[PDB]
């Protein structure tokens, strides 16, 4: 399984930058995960892993390696052929629970992200509107 | 990075 520890690798590495995240970390995390495909299951396993365990100012940056390597894999095996979404569609709720403890002024920078992927079909909208009232509930307490 | 600008090719 050496593709998923180089993912692993690529992941972690994050720890060692200073939030906001550069374009190419971004791009060097993405392209281990899709080079790690036959293992699927365990790269939305790490990130998830990652996103449940990492600082706070951490949470966005995990969510911009789903978003990025969502979008990644329906731009490279097309929308339907796309194994990442679905497998990250599972945990989901668990996952934001997780991503909304971050700091205070990084909630409106995951809503940011669900309604592009409400508006460009990333996630089904049955899947999105959960999510979204989530948010929005963390407001009025 | 941002989530608006487009997957590498």
């Amino acid at each position: 399984m050496e593709a998923v520890k180089t993912f692993n690798s690529e992941l972690y590495s994050l720890n060692d930058y200073k939030p906001p995240i550069s374009k190419a970390k971004m791009t060097q995390i993405t392209k281990a995960a899709i080079k790690a495909i036959k293992f699927y299951k365990h790269v939305v396993q790490s990130v998830e892993k990652f996103i449940q365990k990492c600082k706070p100012e951490y949470k966005v940056p995990g969510l911009y390696v789903i978003d990025s390597i969502v979008r990644q894999s329906r731009h490279q095996f097309g929308q339907e052929k796309d194994v990442f979404a679905p497998r990250f569609s599972n945990n989901i709720i668990s996952t934001f629970q997780n991503l909304y403890r971050c700091p205070g002024d990084d909630k409106s920078k995951i809503v940011r992200v669900l309604n592009l992927w409400q508006k460009n079909n990333v996630f089904k909208s049955e899947i999105i509107q959960p999510l979204l009232d989530m948010a929005a509930a963390l407001e009025h307490h | 990075y941002s989530p608006t600008s487009p997957s590498y090719s």
